[PDB]
């Protein structure tokens, strides 16, 4: 918590207002379909 | 001091209501009027003197 | 930071809260003005 992020900065450059806290902190998602794998078993009840 | 249920207590009505800058807004109806209804009032007030 | 002074932590989030009750809560009040009272502002008598 003693950290304090920083970025980009979402809202604007002007600064004519009582806002100053931007600690701004992002969030990254990333996405892959990689082909992972395998594992079948017998439905050990009522057959099927 | 441990108050009742799990919610705050107080629920809030709003009119038009959003963010921007990242700072709240909202508004009644009125505040669209305030502009022209002074000018209403005033050229009013003018012409009465 | 680390202060566990309970009023300070706690007026420290209403402080931080009410800069914001400022830059809104200054032209919503006000309307209850032009309404529930004059709608001339800043001038008497």
């Amino acid at each position: 918590a003693d950290d304090i992020p920083s970025f980009q900065n979402p809202n604007d450059w002007v600064f004519p207002w009582l806002t100053q806290d931007t600690i701004q902190i992002a969030e990254f998602y990333e996405v892959v379909e990689k082909k992972e794998t395998a594992f079948i078993y017998q439905d050990p009840v009522t057959g099927e | 001091q441990l108050i009742a249920g799990e919610h705050i207590p107080i629920v809030p009505v709003f009119g038009e209501w959003g963010f921007v800058e990242d700072k709240e807004v909202y508004e009644g109806v009125v505040r669209l009027t305030k502009d022209g209804q002074r000018l209403r009032n005033m050229i009013m007030s003018f012409n009465a003197d | 930071e680390n202060r566990l002074e309970s009023i300070l932590s706690r007026f420290d989030a209403d402080w931080t809260a009410s800069d914001e009750a400022r830059r809104e809560a200054k032209n919503d009040l006000f309307f209850s003005r032009v309404s529930q009272w004059d709608d001339w502002l800043s001038q008497y008598t």
